[PDB]
């Protein structure tokens, strides 16, 4: 996948956003912007050019699942890759992510190596 | 874990 792919990292916790942004940088992905919830995310997505979303599951105003469904049902970004992050792997949340079209699913905290594995699985599936 | 790990694999996650 292109090194200049523009990521949006979504989480209401600034530290986690920084951590994910830093892991992305570690993998060579420098084009990264942040959003603090689903609403803020959708607002920033309007600037256009975004090629990948990483979103936390629980956020105020609009959570991760709500954001994911909105993106998937949106005319312009329905095919955007979306990696969902949760605090715990549960059958219910995994199946909820599957039904909504999550491109990937990962439990935090995760290493750069894990992030890389998840991104690569998504790139492969999408032919990126 | 078993089903979780299997479920994940099945979904390609």
């Amino acid at each position: 996948a292109d090194k200049e792919l523009k990521f949006l990292v979504v989480d209401d916790f600034s530290t986690m956003r920084r951590i994910v942004r830093n892991l992305l940088k570690e993998l060579g992905f420098n084009n990264v912007e942040e959003a603090e919830d689903g609403v803020d995310a959708l607002n920033k997505l309007q600037a256009g050019g975004f090629g990948f979303i990483i979103s936390d599951w629980n956020m105020p105003n609009m959570d991760g699942l709500e954001l994911l469904k909105t993106i998937r049902a949106d005319s312009a970004m329905s095919a955007l890759p979306v990696l969902m992050v949760t605090a715990e792997a549960k059958k219910e949340n995994i199946i909820a992510a599957a039904q909504a079209g999550a491109s990937g699913y990962v439990v935090k905290p995760f290493t750069a190596a894990t992030l890389e594995e998840k991104l690569n699985k998504i790139f492969e599936k999408l032919g990126m | 874990q078993d089903q979780v790990d299997d479920l994940l694999d099945s979904l390609g996650f």
